[PDB]
């Protein structure tokens, strides 16, 4: 029909993308030496959760962290001494995400209930309850101490205002569910990975989509952002991690193996960006190489699937959360 | 260095609170109420009484029921429930994409889900009186919409042979899917309920007890 | 003959010790096996390991050289440890059976009835009761016989034999074997009845579309224990009721049949797939 | 198609079509330069002494 009339555009853009690629990154990256085998041993273990753990977020001081479980409790830990600091009961027992404010004063958590809640650490009681989404919340990140950006299960993303409790900007354009997002270091652009095997780049100030990527062929579960600010990596259910690029607007490498057929739940980078860490459903975690694609190590020790992952700001340790109700600190 | 003692005291208080909460967490049982639209789920939950939680206690046992659509992805969070309650309209076989065929397709999709390998299903076949009136009144035949009814014969314990065949055919259609790939890890408990019924909660209690007993028997290699 | 006996018996010692240490280390290493049911198995494994590392080799030396080379105090200590381990290795099986009965028959109250604090109390109580009938009657001389051969054997430090009166030979047997038997029989009969009822219900519900495993498991569990420990705790009373009926050689053999029962326990009580996976993770 | 939402897509693809692209060689060189420059300031890749490690 009429729609079919410009379905060609897509073909023209694909041809332009093909013409853009002079050579693969792999060839460019061939001369540099390999990092080699990297051995990491657990240092601390945290106990106290009565159910499976769904999300966690490292603090801005590289000391404290927060976690959420299906028992309906948020616990703020202390990494150095492994002693609990706070324990906040929840009205709703189903939570799917949590976040920690950059200023270190607020914690937010949302779940299957279509509500995003914000707590005040220094006063621990509910400070605000944001409503308006028609689907479950999948991720949320503090843009600042006064405004927060959230992604929901109704194929939309919104930028909220804490003081007024009303939406400011609404992002639309996806077809499937939105599962994860990440913020740029400059806090000006953010990316999201939908359930329709597509990733998009949004502009917070303008409020309009800028670029689109559709390399994957299955559901996208996690997404991370390169430290430089000009690339991002994502992981899908087809056991493949892909590194895209903002300027080139196309894929540069693929991380996959023939001995793994399980899904991918979390993706994270290192301080230097050389190491890419991804958690799988194979009851363990894998450490890749951002450039060469070689595997450089495995992080085993969890009795159930891994559903969280994070790296500290100074990069002194990496934390993993699993459905075994245990948090582990690696180094 | 005096802050360490305060931190230890706070940790002790939090640990005591968590220890207190663990028992009440382990005492309760969770049920997921999943049903297709227009089936009658609201009537059932009202009789029992973006989310709804219901509290009820039977014989000093605390139960906890939850109610919640395409490409269901939130269902992964419900792999630790005791049982799944399914409510389907038995008389909506011609209120057309037959409404029933959608129900059987949904049941087949839920049964074969990877995360629900060890979760049993309690099935309620609602709206029996409408089905009886529809089959008795004529001008509507099960064979017209479901061709397989021609080659079906009564297996049985009657509570009018035609309505008995109508009741049992729908039950067997779900039971076939139930037993196709059960593998002994989870079963299904068919039931024949209506709007005007009493002690539906007793059925749920008995089926939960049966599920727990069967799981415990299988764990010790006795079944 | 001497040559042959020695080697095997060392194989028996190795078989007893290896499985017990393997089970203990596997339970200790992995946190997923820390279950309330696994504490009783840990206690049973510890008791069997102590028995197989303490009483078997000294009895081996005695039966080989036919002369006890140590003092009377070591004889008393050995005879006390024997009774302690034997008595503590059966009440734990009774406790396991009772726990399974409670888990199967009362499914809605199993979580509240048994907790990590109650398991330790029960295990300590069982161990105390086992030790009260093994060291207090033995270190004190209330078990001694009265006839001339008994005191003559008592006087000689180079030989050690077992002489008891009727009172101890009845009380110890009643405490150790006969009481924890009827309880186990009743428990397993009830478990079998429940299994049969559930199987009949399943057959009634979905028979057309679709009792051997339970019978096999109960048969092995009861048969190994009864065959291992039954004849000894009968000849124990018979040799007191009638003196000339039973010779010492039969007594020693029927007693040594019982010691082998400790070796079978890891096979009987650790066939769970989680245990197999944990075993395969190490020692490979 | 006749419905507006399908119709909206055609215009959007456009907006994304008219953007400036660069050769992948420049992007690869920039990524390599960043990784090589910031390679001496990470504890995961380079094992630092246990004295400076707070988790020991
Ligand atoms: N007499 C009788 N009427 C029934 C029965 N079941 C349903 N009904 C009729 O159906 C109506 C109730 O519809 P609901 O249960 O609200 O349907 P619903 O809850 O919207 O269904 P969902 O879309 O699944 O939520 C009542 O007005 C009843 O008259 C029954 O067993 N007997
Ligand atoms: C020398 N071996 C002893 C002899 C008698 C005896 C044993 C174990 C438990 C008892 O209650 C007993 O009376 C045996 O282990």
């Amino acid at each position: 029909q009429l729609r079919q009339e410009a379905e060609q555009l897509k073909n023209q853009i694909r041809d332009a993308r093909k013409a853009c690629a002079d050579a693969t990154l792999s060839q460019i990256t061939n001369n540099i030496d390999p990092v080699g085998r990297i051995q990491m041993r657990t240092r601390r273990t945290l106990r106290g959760h009565l159910a499976k753990i769904y999300a966690m977020h490292w603090g801005t001081d590289s000391r404290l962290l927060v976690s959420a479980s299906q028992d309906g409790k948020l616990i703020i830990w202390d990494s150095y001494t492994t002693n609990k600091v706070h324990a906040i009961p929840l009205r709703s027992s189903w939570v799917m995400t949590c976040a920690y404010a950059p200023s270190g004063n607020y914690v937010a958590c949302g779940g299957l209930d279509n509500i995003c809640s914000i707590y005040n650490l220094k006063t621990v009681r509910v400070s605000r309850e944001l409503a308006g989404h028609t689907g479950y919340l999948s991720c949320c990140r503090f843009l600042d101490d006064n405004q927060i950006v959230t992604s929901s299960g109704d194929t939309t993303c919104a930028l909220w205002d804490i003081e007024t409790g009303q939406q400011t900007t609404t992002f639309t354009g996806h077809t499937g569910d939105v599962m994860s997002l990440s913020l740029a270091p400059d806090t000006r652009l953010f990316v999201s990975g939908a359930c329709d095997a597509s990733a998009k780049l949004w502009d917070v100030r303008e409020g309009m989509c800028r670029q689109t990527f559709t390399g994957h062929e299955s559901d996208i579960n996690a997404i991370c952002f390169f430290p430089n600010g000009n690339a991002f990596a994502t992981g899908s259910d087809d056991a493949t991690c892909r590194l895209f690029d903002l300027r080139a607007d196309q894929e540069l490498m693929t991380y996959s193996h023939d001995n793994i057929i399980c899904g991918i739940t979390s993706v994270s980078f290192s301080k230097s960006g050389r190491l890419l860490l991804a958690g799988y459903d194979d009851f363990n975690c894998n450490v890749w190489d951002a450039l060469k694609a070689d595997r450089a190590g495995v992080l085993a020790g969890h009795d159930n699937r891994v559903s969280c992952l994070g790296v500290t700001d100074d990069g002194m340790a990496v934390a993993t959360g699993s459905w075994d109700s245990f948090l582990k600190i690696w180094n | 260095r005096n802050e360490e003692k305060a931190q230890r005291e706070a940790n002790k208080k939090i640990e005591k609170q968590l220890q207190k909460d663990k028992q009440v967490y382990r005492a309760t049982h969770r049920l997921l109420l999943l049903g297709a639209g227009e089936s009658g789920k609201s009537t059932i939950v009202k009789q029992m009484r973006g989310i709804f939680e219901t509290k009820f206690q039977v014989d000093k046992v605390n139960f906890h029921m939850f109610d919640v659509d395409e490409r269901r992805k939130w269902i992964q969070c419900f792999n630790d429930v005791t049982a799944i309650i399914f409510v389907v309209a038995s008389s909506s076989y011609n209120m057309v994409t037959n409404r029933l065929q959608e129900a059987l397709n949904l049941f087949k999709s839920i049964w074969n889900n990877r995360w629900l390998r060890t979760i049993s299903v309690i099935l309620f076949l609602n709206k029996q009186d409408l089905l009886a009136e529809k089959v008795l009144a004529g001008k509507s035949k099960i064979e017209d919409y479901f061709p397989e009814f021609a080659r079906y014969t009564t297996p049985a314990t009657p509570e009018d042979p035609r309505v008995t065949r109508a009741k049992y055919f729908i039950r067997d259609e779900f039971l076939r899917i139930s037993t196709a790939s059960g593998d002994g890890r989870h079963y299904c408990y068919p039931h024949f309920t209506c709007a005007v019924d009493t002690e539906n909660i007793r059925r749920v209690f008995n089926d939960c007890r049966d599920i727990i007993q069967r799981m415990h028997l299988r764990q010790y290699e006795l079944l | 003959w001497v040559v042959g006996m020695g080697i095997v018996m060392s194989l028996i010692v190795l078989a007893i010790v290896f499985g017990n240490v393997l089970v203990i280390t596997a339970i200790a290493k992995f946190e997923r096996l820390q279950t309330v049911t696994n504490y009783f198995i840990t206690s049973l494994a510890c008791a069997d390991l102590v028995m197989g590392l303490a009483v078997v080799p000294f009895g081996a030396a005695h039966i080989l050289t036919k002369t006890w080379t140590f003092g009377n105090f070591w004889c008393e200590f050995w005879t006390s440890i024997d009774v302690l381990c034997v008595t503590a290795s059966i009440e734990t099986l009774c406790v396991i059976a009772v726990d399974r009965y409670f888990a199967i028959t009362s499914p809605f109250k199993y979580q509240s009835l048994l907790t990590k604090n109650k398991a330790r109390v029960i295990i300590l109580m069982v161990w105390i009761v086992s030790g009260l009938t093994s060291f207090l009657p033995i270190q004190m001389h209330w078990y001694r016989a009265t006839h001339q051969e008994a005191i003559n054997c008592y006087a000689e430090e180079t030989c050690c034999d077992f002489f008891t009166n009727q009172a101890y030979a009845i009380a110890s047997s009643i405490v150790s074997f006969y009481v924890p038997l009827v309880i186990m029989v009743f428990v397993y009969s009830r478990v079998f009845q429940e299994a049969k009822r559930q199987l009949q219900k399943i057959d009634k519900s979905e028979g057309r579309f679709h009792e051997h495993k339970a019978l096999k498991t109960l048969g092995i569990i009861m048969g190994t224990f009864t065959l291992c420990w039954l004849p000894f705790f009968i000849v124990n009373i018979v040799h007191v009721i009638q003196d000339n009926l039973i010779r010492k050689e039969v007594y020693i053999l029927l007693n040594w049949i019982g010691y082998v029962n400790s070796g079978f326990n890891p096979l009987i009580y650790c066939r769970s797939p989680d245990f197999r996976i944990a075993f395969q993770e190490l020692l490979c | 198609a006749s419905i507006a939402q399908a119709r909206k897509l055609v215009e959007q693809l456009k907006m994304e079509a008219n953007i400036d692209r660069i050769k992948v060689s420049k992007a690869a060189a920039d990524l390599m330069a960043y990784c090589e420059a910031h390679a001496k300031e990470d504890p995961l890749l380079t094992p630092v002494p246990a004295s400076e490690n707070p988790f020991r």
